[PDB]
RNA sequence: GGCCAGGUAGCUCAGUCGGUAUGAGCGUCCGCCUGAAAAGCGGAAGGUCGGCGGUUCGAUCCCGCCCCUGGCC
């Protein structure tokens, strides 16, 4: 019974490790995954998804802008320009998820952080319907929170989706529903922006934050620990793989 | 600000009256206006009390009349005659308090004691019976897409609606009758290249300033968070939110020359209602006359013409001013009022005068004006009669394929009429001309929202689309994995970088000016203002990981990070805005992508104390320089791809112990010790060390190994060399194996020795060969041809000399 | 759905034990000729109860494997009489062990689906077949170098190669000396998940090294993977911003007392405050008696809310003393 | 350049890891990898088939 | 945006409206001690008291500006 180990296991970061989780979900789909820059141009971020140009999210307030002053340069406030990327680099159909971080101005305590990260779904094909977004987004409640998980959506509104939708999530593990993310159908403004016929292709379009996701699902009670790379934090996960 | 607040008796009051005895619990109600799109952020009844809580009359302390000829006696703004809510001794008011209440001790409102108006209620009713306190204040959020449902009118539409009941439109011509037309009501001008669609005015004439207005009037504007104050402002308020037309009072009498809508000036400024002087923009809408600026067009209302406690003449105002405007120009200054709030999100321009109408005959029955009956109605040039937008064609089962739902036959063409629009069929196209309250229904995918949220989301199946044929994940994808796998099983720790450096880390560091690493892109708005600097590497922040966990106690530490970098090659340069009715071609999106900074992928790590823990076997292993190398070719086994090191010189890093690593012939990063003023002037553990590669720099490989497996014995023969001491182990390893050829199947250094028998700055390497063919057994002189090949190739390369 | 909790846990166990050193081989499930016999197997262990093939390649090979170590030792001397003395193997697939002499079903009508029942029938007629993990290490563990000579094979890689495992499924095993052919009785363990045995792994008894023609000191490990469950932790760290208390203990016990049971009994008695136990000594000095042992404990205490004083560390690690002397005999050094 | 690795790496075996390019090729257009016993029923392995 | 209240050792926090923070608990170092440890006992190290300036022979404490947490908005 003596200890044996001499070089003691390490531990990749649990929401690295969620984040992997969530794309084999997505590939075991026929999805793939797509990367983009974090300093993001204001063309991909805000003008071809739908943003009217007097937004408040374009200001000073809620997005981190490049110095100086009117630079159209940012730290991207979401991945939907990934997935504007790969529309305008790809042939239809796309089925491509985006799991990047994210950038929003929101201060760092025990429910929020500045920096997090966050999964994007967006797919563009003839025919995709809201049956086919409640369809993928319980395949993605039910790999995440177990067999007895459902979605329910409510309508909202996005810029970029028409009609729009919050998702919420119930996993019968709680220690209830749970505002988990957004959605909607892509609006033609976006679609027309990438140079495809909304007459031919519809498609739609999903967001969570992983940091979020991790904190009700496990309890976590302060998100701080999440982001501040104490090792203590990540070494209870295990190694992984 | 989108927050929208109402009590629930006038909300179902509008909705009463089109469908007689209409009356849910706030829980359902919550339910189906949650269904329905909107948000409700709290729902909050008011009080509630019991027991001795009624309404006396004053006559400091003072005897208050309690009703049926009894007095009993217990500051600021109250004078004696005026009704006021007492808490008579046991009396239970929220939470547990057990006396002149005030409106946020009874749980009603937000300085002074509640005064309800002359004739209110008799002194001695019930207190909570008077002020309503069964009622429910609900919050909501309202969406930027729906400002029409910044109004009684507009949630009781949206409610008929969702509850199929029949609807009678509180703005409509038969609820607000026609004034008379006799002429015009004040001369004005309007400068048509600032945005106004409509302006009208009425006045109203003689109304009695000692008037207050009655208890219903002011406790519905107390529970949608607005102050009651003179009936003029209080009727502009009420029809404000009942109708989300704004509206503004103004003194008549203080009123001079004729009216005009025209841009501001630089540097002019007007003292608003608030009496806070404003510094205006020449993109701001005024209205002025022909001494001074009597409003901010759709934000507040000047001192100028404010009405005041002695007002007898008021001219009312109802105008529609561009939302973008209203916007640019609330937000400058700060003044996100009640009017600029809704005329930022559109305001229906076909209720002007019926909203003006309503203002006046309600302002003129609480305090005894006369309504003068002449109108000014501006409705642009040429003068519009028909505020319809444009009609939408589109499919009538379109809402059946978005939804993948087959609804009932007529479900689009009903839905559609709720919420008000004409629609027309033509064969299976339907035109749809929106209401004029809905300018956010543009195209058929708004059309579609509308059916979709009123039949309810819930309606919608879970169907799974069919997997397209994927192609998983790239090669790229699958090394990050396979790396992060590999140094957590090699001990190291995971950490989330934080993509802002720390304050003149480089300074700590001591680069030079001109280190590339310096030239960094800075974020105008960041949460710490000396940390601007986006990270050209990743050191610093896992630096800074490794020092709260060895803050912490926890002192020997392996920590690694893969993340992108911010590298510019230029000064921030943006890009015009590209047409969004178009797709941007080849040539726009490769000057967008050239117009960003590099953005590289790099893996980092780094160690501090014992890298082997102390137990059983002995005491453990301090962290040293060869930790950092093993981390790179652990990266490089799982990236596989064959690295070099050379010995380097590169801050932070220790001049001596300072690896540059090198695939083929490309520089990929550094590893090794730090330096130790590094070290020291951050506070760091002593003998740091770190690595950092540049993975978009190595290449993806895929080898296809074939090995053959010969089934002859192998000889073993060791072999000993002096060279220079500057000599890489590594290079003389090569130099073997270049001479020893075919027949050499395996080569490792097991002895490095250094002594005088050596001679000064020279040093002595062992190697362990084994010689292998794959047709034939060899003798032993086979494998020493071989093996002195190698030795002559090392004299040749690195100048080695055979041991002896 | 994607890959199956097993079958990805099978893919995080190759990885592992690879990137740890070792080889996969692919395992042949056909017995060597008296394999058991040279293990010196008695001749009721189930080992012995093989399903026996008819027409073999060779016909003094007919039994299908019942464990897997056998395939590992022969892809070991393989490599060891050939000049590759420092190996280190593994291998993972299923085992054939039969309950029954061999009992065939007859035809079932091929015009039809066969009920749930006929299908049951045809599972419960075949021998069960888990997947199994092994291992088998002989000669330097670690190579020499410029650090030095390296390190021979010992019974505690095994027991290493165990913990890989274990951490790779995610489970907590606990080991116990054990005596179980052909493993070395004085340096073997039974491995458990909770209460259930799954494996073993040691030293190999120097009889059947011999006998096997064997390398000396050779060591292995077999477990049983369809005995280990999945599990899907979902931990909840609190990181407590307040410093630690570290303090060392040193007990005495006698030498057959196991140090993994004295630092739970140190567990047990020291409660919540304790944060972290790791033995870095074991001292059987002439000070210390005959057959008995001291082994000295690295303590790391730190409170959720507060921080501690030394006395408050100090009255943990006396409760904790006492534990030990309550459940292993444990006496403070002294 | 010295020598650094004191554990040499290991190996997975390459029909091992063939086998998992294929089942992950699979996976990757909405496939599902199934097994079962080595030793079977003459009714599954011919009569069935 | 207001007058305030807070930023103090490695960690968590006290305390002083000018010449020593005789700072506490834990963390770090040395000795007695032990085969080596820890506790215990006895010794020590370490803060430029939020930054830039102003006053003063001398400022953690008094003036001005700014950085970041909160309370109330
Ligand atoms: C983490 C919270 O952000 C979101 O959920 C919302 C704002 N969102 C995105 O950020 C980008 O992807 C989306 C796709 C469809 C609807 C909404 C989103
Ligand atoms: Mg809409
Ligand atoms: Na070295
Ligand atoms: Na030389």
């Amino acid at each position: 019974t003596l200890p044996s180990t001499r070089v003691p296991a390490g531990a990749r970061h649990p929401i690295i490790m969620l984040a992997e989780h969530v794309a084999d979900t997505f590939i075991a789909m026929g999805w793939e995954l797509a990367e983009g820059p974090e300093v993001e141009t204001e063309q991909f971020n805000f003008d071809a998804l739908n943003f009217p140009a007097d937004h408040p999210a374009r200001g000073e307030q809620d997005t981190f802008y490049i110095a100086p002053e009117d630079s159209r340069q940012l730290l991207r406030t979401h991945t939907s320009p990934v997935q504007i990327r790969t529309l305008l680099a790809r042939e239809l159909p796309v089925y491509i998820i985006s799991i990047g971080r994210t950038f929003r101005t929101d201060e760092l305590d025990a429910t929020h952080t500045p920096i997090f990260h966050q999964v994007e779904g967006l797919a563009v094909d003839r025919g995709l319907s809201m049956a086919h977004l409640r369809g993928t987004l319980d395949a993605f409640a039910r790999a995440e929170f177990g067999p007895s998980a459902r979605t329910r959506i409510r309508p909202h509104f996005f810029p970029f989706t028409e009609p729009s939708a919050e998702v919420d999530v119930w996993f019968a593990n709680k220690i209830a529903w749970v505002e988990w993310g957004g959605c909607g159908m892509v609006h033609p403004n976006v679609l027309r922006a990438t140079g495809i016929d909304p007459d031919l292709y519809s498609g739609f379009a999903f967001g969570m934050g992983l940091e979020r996701t991790l904190q009700f699902r496990n309890g976590i009670p302060d998100m701080r620990d999440m982001v501040e790379g104490d090792v203590r934090f990540s070494l209870p996960f295990g190694v992984g793989a | 600000s989108n927050a929208m607040r109402l009590p629930y008796s006038w909300l179902r009051e509008v909705v009463a009256v089109g469908a007689s005895g209409w009356d849910v619990t706030p829980g359902e109600l919550e339910q189906t206006l949650l269904r329905i799109g909107h948000e409700v952020e709290e729902v909050i009844p008011l009080g509630p009390v019991d027991g001795p809580v009624t309404v006396g009359r004053v006559a400091r302390a003072c005897a208050v009349d309690i009703g049926d000829r009894q007095y009993r006696e217990i500051a600021t703004n109250f004078a004696v005659g005026d009704l006021v809510v007492v808490a008579l001794p046991g009396a239970t008011l929220p939470g547990g308090f057990t006396m002149i209440c005030s409106a946020a001790e009874l749980n009603l409102g937000a300085s002074g004691i509640l005064v309800l108006p002359p004739g209110a209620a008799e002194p001695g009713a019930d207190g909570a019976g008077v002020l309503g306190l069964d009622d429910v204040v609900f919050h909501l959020a309202i969406t930027p897409d729906r400002g029409y449902c910044m109004s009684v009118r507009g949630l009781a539409r949206e409610l008929a609606c969702a509850y199929d009941l029949d609807f009678v439109d509180p703005a409509s011509n038969s609820r607000v009758p026609p004034l008379p037309i006799e002429g015009p009501a004040w001369p004005l001008t309007v400068q048509p290249e600032t945005g106004v669609r409509r302006f009208a005015l009425r006045p109203v004439i003689g109304i009695d300033p000692a008037a207050v207005s009655p208890w219903w009037l002011q406790r519905r504007l107390l529970l949608c968070g607005i102050r009651a104050t003179c009936p003029a402002v209080d009727v502009t308020n009420y029809v404000m939110l009942e109708l989300g037309h704004p509206m503004h009072a103004h003194d008549r009498n203080r009123i001079s020359g004729t009216l005009g809508v025209r841009f501001a000036r630089s540097g002019e400024t007007a003292v608003t209602l608030d009496g806070i002087e404003r510094k205006l923009d020449t993109a701001d809408v005024l209205i002025v006359d022909d001494a001074a600026t009597a409003a901010i067009g759709g934000v507040m209302g000047a001192a100028s013409t404010e009405v005041r406690a002695d007002s007898t003449d008021v001219l009312l105002e109802a105008a529609i001013w561009d939302p973008a405007a209203v916007s640019r120009t609330q937000r400058r200054l700060h003044l996100p009022s009640e009017a600029a709030r809704r005329y930022e999100r559109t305001v229906d321009p076909a209720i002007s005068v019926a909203a003006l109408d309503r203002c006046a005959r309600l302002l003129a029955d609480i305090a005894g004006g006369e309504v003068s009956p002449t109108l000014t109605d501006w409705r642009g040039d040429p003068p519009c009669d028909d505020w319809s937008p444009p009609p939408i064609r589109m499919g009538v089962d379109v809402p059946d394929r978005i939804a993948g739902v087959a609804y009932p036959q007529g479900t689009t063409a009903r839905r559609l009429a709720q919420i008000g629009a004409v629609v027309t069929h033509d064969g299976d196209t339907l035109t749809v001309t929106p209401p004029s309250w809905r300018p956010d229904l543009r195209q058929p995918a708004d059309l579609v929202e509308e059916v979709l949220r009123l039949e309810g989301l819930e309606v919608i199946p879970s169907v799974l689309p069919p997997a397209p044929a994927g192609r998983g994940l790239t090669a790229g994808q699958q090394r990050r994995r396979t790396i992060g796998r590999s140094l957590a099983l090699s001990g190291y720790v995971e950490i989330l970088p934080t993509p802002f450096l720390p304050a003149g880390v480089f300074d700590l560091w001591g680069l030079e000016a001109d280190d590339s690493r310096r030239m960094t892109t800075r974020v105008l708005n960041p949460l710490e203002a000396d940390r601007p600097q986006l990270a050209t590497t990743l050191l610093p922040a896992l630096l800074e990981a490794l020092v709260r966990n060895v803050s912490r106690g926890l002192v020997d530490v392996a920590l690694f990070a893969i993340a992108q970098v911010v590298q510019p090659t230029e000064q921030t340069r943006g890009v015009g805005l590209i047409p969004v009715d178009r797709r941007p071609t080849d040539d726009e999106i490769a000057m967008l992508d050239a117009s960003l900074p590099r953005q590289p992928q790099h893996v980092a790590a780094v160690l501090a104390g014992l890298r082997e823990p102390r137990g059983p076997w002995g005491p453990g292993r301090p962290v040293e320089a060869a930790d950092a190398f093993e981390a790179v070719r652990i990266i490089a086994r799982a990236s596989r791809v064959d690295v070099t090191l050379r010995p380097a010189q590169y801050l932070p890093w220790h001049p001596g112990r300072c690896a540059q690593v090198f695939v083929g012939e490309s520089s990929v990063g550094h590893a090794g010790q730090l330096h130790p003023a590094v070290i020291e002037r951050s506070g760091l553990p002593k003998g740091t060390c770190a690595v950092e590669l540049n993975l978009d720099a190595i290449p993806c490989s895929a080898p296809l190994p074939a090995p053959r497996v010969s089934p002859y014995p192998a000889v073993f023969q060791d072999v000993s060399l002096v060279v220079a001491a500057d000599i890489p182990a590594q290079a003389v390893a090569d130099a073997v194996r270049a001479g020893a050829g075919d027949l050499l199947e395996d080569i490792a250094l097991f002895d490095v020795f250094t002594g005088p028998q050596i001679g000064e700055h020279r040093k002595s390497l062992t190697f362990a060969l084994r010689f292998r063919a794959p047709d034939r057994t060899l003798t032993e002189d086979d494998a020493s041809a071989a093996r002195d090949a190698a030795v002559q190739s090392a004299a040749e390369r690195v100048g080695a000399v055979l041991r002896g």
